[PDB]
RNA sequence: AAAUUAGAGUUUGGUGCUGGCUCAGCUUUCAUGCGCCGAGCGGUGGUUUAUACACAUGCGAGCUUAAGGCCACGAGUGCGUAAUACGCGAGUU
RNA sequence: UAGUCGCGGCCUGGAACGUAUGCGUGAUAUUAGAGUUGGAGUAAGUCGUAACAGGUUGGGGUAGGGGAACCUGCUCCAGAGUC
RNA sequence: UGCUAGGUGACCCAAUACGGGCAUCGGGCAAAACUCGCGUAGGAUUAGCGAGCUGGGUCGCUUUUUUUUUUCAGCGGCCCAUGGCUUAUCCUUAGCCUGUCUUAACGGUACUAGGCCACGGUGGCACUGAAAAGGGGCCACGGUUCUUAUGAACCCAGCAGUGUUGAAUUUUGGACAAUCGCUUGAACGGCGGAUCCAGAUGCUGCUUACAAA
RNA sequence: AUUGUUUGAACACCCCCCAAGCACGUGCCAGAAGGGUCGGUAAAACGUGCGGUGUCAGUAUAAAGCGUCUUGACUAGGCAGGCAGCGCGUCUGAGCGUG
C-alpha cells in the first residue's frame, strides 16, 4: 500500500495487522500486529499515516505522538 | 496421446428454443388470431396465435384457457412452453398480463 | 541455457536454432512435444548445419535475435569431395593391399582370425580394466562392490 | 487426525440392444403469474445484465499565502485487442 | 577597470513528414430484395406397383429413353428368395 | 525518478528564546520502464505472406559524476547479406487470468470482491511533467441548442435522474465524523457522489404474543 | 428478577414416471400435458365441490448453466453386426523405436 493504491486494493504490503477496533468484553482492543516485516517497512521509509502512528505508539512498540496544539469546542454531534 | 485426438478437443452453446433467443420471455404484437385442426388422434380445434415478436421474427403460440379476448393489433407476453399436438410450434401465451388476461371464474 | 540443434546459417552473424521443448497440456495428461525456433548470435561462424550448440541469453542485438552462442558440442561432419576421393584412394588401397598380402587361406579365414584375436585382445583389455577397477570378483554387480 | 460416483418413464405383439427426449438434483434473475407487505439487527448482490444509445437539471477538485505554490490517486465501462495484452518463471543496463 | 564579451538560457524564420477530406479503383461485411429453386410439415384432391416367399432379383457405380412409379448395359456385392 | 526520516544554511517566516517553510547534500528502501523463456478462439469455402516480409555494417539515435571495469531496440537515413516465416498471413468471435456454479474427480461454463490491460462520443497531435491526460490545450468529424445565420456553446462507459428498446432495471438522500486520498506549519482545519451511512430491490442468516421490573 | 394460554395463508399437484381420489359437468367439443398421452357418451388427467400429498410467506410456470449424459469417452464409448475403416499403394511430417 503506497500513496497510489486504495484501502482495499491488492497490496505488496503483507499486513496492516490483525486488527479489531471494536471493544471485545475486556482488554477491549485487538491483538496487535503479527511481526518482523512491520519493522522492515517502517525502517525502509514507508510512511505511517496519522492513526496507524497513534496505534503503533499506543501499543508501545513505538513512542507516542502528541496531537493537540490548541483547544476550540469540537462538536461531538456531527454524526 | 494420439495427436488427432489431442487436437480433437467453444462450440455453439445452442439455445434449444431459437425464437426467444436465450431469453425466457419476449413480448410482441399478435399478427393473426386463428385456430387449426391438430394431428390425429387429436381432433379438437386448438386456438393458436401468430405473433410478430420482440426480436423481429415470427413463430406460432398456443392460446390457453377457456376462450380469450385477443384480436388484431394486440400485445401479449409469450412464454416458452410448446404445444405438441401440431408440429413446429413451441410457444405459450402466459395469462395474467396485458390485453390477454385471465378467464372468468377459473 | 539451451542445448539445441542449428537449422539455418544462411544468415549474417546469426544462426537460427531450433530447440525441442516439451509443454504440458492439462486436458489429456500427455506431454506434447513442440519445437520453437530462436535466432542467436554467433561470432566466428563455426556452426555448420547439424552442429549441436549452446545458446544463452545476452544483451539483445536486434528485434528478434536474443541469445548468443556459447559452445558447439558435437561437430557436424561435412561432405568434402576431394577428401572423399582421398578416402576412396586410401580405402581401396587398404583393401587391395590386404588381399594381396593375404592372397589354403581364403582371405575370409585370415580376416576372421584377425577379428577373433582383435576381439580377444579387446576382451582381455576391458577384463583387465575391470580387474584394476574391482579386483578378483564375480561380475554380480559393481553396485555390490561399491562398498 | 486425508470426508471420495442415485436413477426412472419413454420405441415394441412382447424380450434384448441403439442412441435421443423428459422428470426428479444444485445454482440463478427488480423473470411472469397468484399472497402477504408487522418491526429490527445484518450480510451481501446487482457489470441500467444489453446501448462504447441521446442526455434536461443539480452535484462530483479544490486547497493556500490580485499574484503565485500543490491537484496523473480514486469511479465507471469492455469499443478495440487472439497479442508491446494477461498469467507464470529467470535475469535486469 | 566603462559598450566588450558571451561555450550556455529565452525568440520572427522555411521544411520532409502527418488526419479527417475528392472524383478513380480493390477487399471484407451488412440487412432491404428483385427472382429462382430445394428441404420440411399437413385428416379425408390423386396415378401406378418400388418394397416384403413378394411375384422382370435389386443396388453403391456412370451415361441414355418414358404423362408418372422407373427401366436399358457392363464388373461387383450377395445386405432378395431358395434348392 | 518518487517518497520518507537525517545534516547544512551570509535565505524567508515564527520566537519573552527557538520551530517551521524554502534551497542543497547524502543514508534507507521503493516504484517506474524495457527485454526475453512458455502458454493461449475457431475457419482451408484463409495458401503463400502486395513487404523490409528477418538479419549485418554505417550514422542519427539530445549529459561527465567515487578507486582495476562499465552504459538497449530498426525507432528514422544510407548501403547492403538476400533472406525471414510457413496456423505464415487474412477473416470473424472475444478484454485476460484468478474467480463463482456444478461434477466424486478430471473437466464445463453468467456474477462475487479484487489482480492487470484497454477506452473515455470519433480520429489526429502537442505543451508541461520523471512518467499524460475520464469534468487539461489545439484541429477535423458526428450529434444537441440558438443566431439578427455570421458563428459560438456543449459531449454522464462519474453519482442521482430523464427518454427509447427491454420481461426487467434504484433515491435528482445525508455527511466528512470513521478510514483513505489531496491540501494546509494554528485551529479534531478545507474538500472528495472514493467511501461511510441510510433508501428502493433479487438472494440469503436471524429474530419476532402482548403486558409489567 | 414478573405472569396467562393456542398449529396460516397461500400456491401447485393428486393416471404412470411422481406423493396423492371421488363425485356431478361435457362427451375427440370445452380442454389439459414435460414425456406416455386422456377425452370417440358411465373421464382416477378437462368445468366445479369434497378429500388428500408436497413446500410454506412462499409456491408453480418460463429460461439459463452444469450434472444425469461413458451424450466428443484422458480417467471413460467405439467403428463386419444400429451410425463408424478412406478403393489401394509410395510416403524423409509429427509420434512410437534394443532380434
Amino acid at each position: 500500500m503506497e500513496k497510489r493504491q486504495a484501502r482495499n486494493s491488492g497490496v505488496r504490503k503483507e499486513d496492516v495487522g490483525w486488527w479489531d477496533p471494536n471493544p471485545a468484553a475486556d482488554g477491549n482492543m485487538h491483538l496487535g500486529l503479527n511481526f518482523d516485516r512491520l519493522k522492515y517497512w517502517l525502517t525502509a521509509g514507508a510512511k505511517p499515516t496519522d492513526k496507524v502512528a497513534e496505534l503503533l505508539g499506543h501499543a508501545g512498540v513505538l513512542p507516542k505522538v502528541p496531537q493537540p496544539p490548541h483547544y476550540n469546542p469540537r462538536d461531538p454531534k456531527d454524526d | 496421446a494420439t495427436v488427432g485426438q489431442l487436437l480433437g478437443g467453444a462450440k455453439t452453446r445452442k439455445c434449444r428454443i431459437r425464437q426467444l433467443d436465450g431469453s425466457p420471455f419476449k413480448k410482441g404484437i399478435c399478427l393473426r388470431v386463428y385456430t387449426t385442426s391438430p394431428k390425429k388422434p387429436n381432433s379438437a380445434n386448438r386456438k393458436l396465435a401468430k405473433v410478430q415478436l420482440s426480436n423481429g421474427l415470427k413463430a406460432l403460440a398456443y392460446i390457453p384457457g377457456e376462450g380469450h379476448n385477443l384480436q388484431e393489433h394486440s400485445m401479449v407476453l409469450v412464454s416458452g412452453n410448446g404445444v405438441r399436438d401440431l408440429p413446429g410450434v413451441k410457444l405459450r401465451i402466459v395469462r395474467g398480463r396485458y390485453d390477454c388476461a385471465g378467464v372468468k371464474d377459473r | 541455457e539451451f542445448i539445441g540443434r542449428v537449422v539455418s546459417n544462411r544468415m549474417q552473424k546469426t544462426v537460427v536454432v531450433a530447440v525441442s521443448y516439451v509443454v504440458w497440456v492439462p486436458k489429456y495428461k500427455v506431454y506434447q512435444k513442440r519445437v520453437a525456433r530462436h535466432k542467436a548470435r554467433d561470432e566466428s561462424q563455426a556452426s555448420v548445419i547439424g552442429d549441436i550448440v549452446r545458446i544463452r541469453k545476452s544483451r539483445k542485438f536486434s528485434r528478434e535475435v536474443s541469445y548468443s552462442v556459447v559452445d558447439t558440442l558435437r561437430k557436424a561432419h561435412v561432405y568434402d569431395p576431394a577428401a572423399a576421393a582421398a578416402l576412396v584412394a586410401t580405402r581401396d588401397a587398404a583393401r587391395a593391399a590386404a588381399a594381396a598380402s593375404t592372397g589354403r587361406s581364403d582371405p575370409w579365414v585370415a580376416e576372421a582370425a584377425r577379428r577373433l584375436d582383435a576381439s580377444a585382445a579387446r576382451l582381455a583389455a576391458l577384463r583387465e580394466l575391470y580387474e584394476k577397477e574391482v579386483g578378483p570378483g564375480v561380475p554380480l554387480s559393481g553396485a555390490v562392490l561399491a562398498v
